[PDB]
């Protein structure tokens, strides 16, 4: 719950109860009103609104599905499974989600004139590496959205640092000497300060909206820009697809969407508002 | 017949001071407390 990547069973079960909550190419107005049941939630936006109503009770099919949800944190890494059996379909689905797993990097430093360790006190948590596996039925890699919400600078930082640390070295003297080829590799590799990053890459995501549902392999890449000087705030993302042939700029804050559906010449860019 | 021998305090004091690090299980201070001593012999 309240992880990047129905709700109103979420909603009832955060808190037997009734809870209402207000606030997309057609806004999305993402507004939940729970009752446990009510599960008023919006969707489906394109005039003729459609709603996807669907009334069930907190296989047999109006339709009452049961959603069961664990949730159990420890440390930095958050774990939420969602269980959703739905009558119709007659067949499971499951939901995973875990924050902030990224690999560490960092190092303890132990100071002699204090006598004491110093632990990589920079736990700023901005790493997020989601894994969203669903199973429906037979098929278990139904979908798998595995998109990274963390700044980059987690993964940037362990490639360089385990190049630096573990494979310079062993690399031969006879390349070296190849003019403006140091320059390139202290760009890119540059020396550490303290325990810090070497380059300060943050608000940077690569959400991967991969699904093995779709034929062969056709994966969704969305970078996602997350910087106070929009506006104080807002994630503007651009996201390209493989086989829709959308290059989505969307800025949203809170809800509010300003999404600019972009399609290449059928160049000469062509623009749905 | 004259046979010198040296009085050697400071070589028992620098042992003395590894021997209570080492009971402190402090090993890795020893390089910064041995030296300072010296100092402290040269000033």
């Amino acid at each position: 719950a309240s992880q990047e990547s129905w709700r109103s069973i979420g909603s009832a079960f955060g808190l037997s109860g009734a809870a209402a909550n207000g606030r997309t190419v057609d806004g999305q107005a993402d507004v939940g009103a729970s009752l446990k049941a009510i599960g008023v939630s919006a969707s489906n936006i394109t005039l003729i609104p459609s709603l996807k109503l669907t009334a069930a009770k907190q296989a047999v099919s109006q339709k009452p599905e049961l959603s069961a949800c664990w949730t159990g944190e420890a440390g930095a890494d958050r774990a939420t499974l969602l269980v959703n059996v739905d009558p119709v379909m007659r067949s499971v689905k499951l939901a995973a989600a875990v924050r902030t797993p990224g690999p560490e990097w960092r190092k303890v430093l132990y100071n002699d004139e204090t006598d004491l360790l110093e632990y990589p006190a920079d736990d700023g948590a901005r790493h997020t590496l989601y894994v969203q596996h669903e199973v429906r039925g037979r098929d278990l890699l139904h979908a798998t959205r595995l998109g990274c919400r963390l700044d980059l600078g987690r993964l940037v930082n362990y490639v360089v640092d385990f190049v630096d640390y573990r494979i310079e070295e062993n690399i031969p003297s006879f390349v070296w000497n190849v003019p403006l080829l140091p320059q390139l590799y202290s760009l890119l590799v540059p020396a550490d300060n303290d325990e810090q990053v070497r380059h300060r890459i943050t608000g940077w995501e690569l959400d991967v909206s991969h699904d093995f549902a779709r034929s062969g392999l056709l994966p969704v890449v969305a970078i996602s820009k997350t910087s106070k000087k929009l506006l104080g705030g807002g994630t503007l993302t651009a996201s390209y697809d493989a086989a829709a042939r959308e290059a989505g700029v969307s800025l949203s804050r809170k809800g509010v969407s300003v999404g600019a559906r972009v399609a290449r010449a059928e160049g000469r860019p062509s623009i749905h508002v | 017949g004259i046979m010198p021998r040296k009085y050697l305090i400071e070589k028992h004091n620098i042992k003395v001071l590894k021997k209570k690090l080492s009971q402190a299980y402090s090993t890795q201070q020893l390089t910064k407390v041995v030296q300072e001593y010296k100092n402290l012999i040269q000033n």
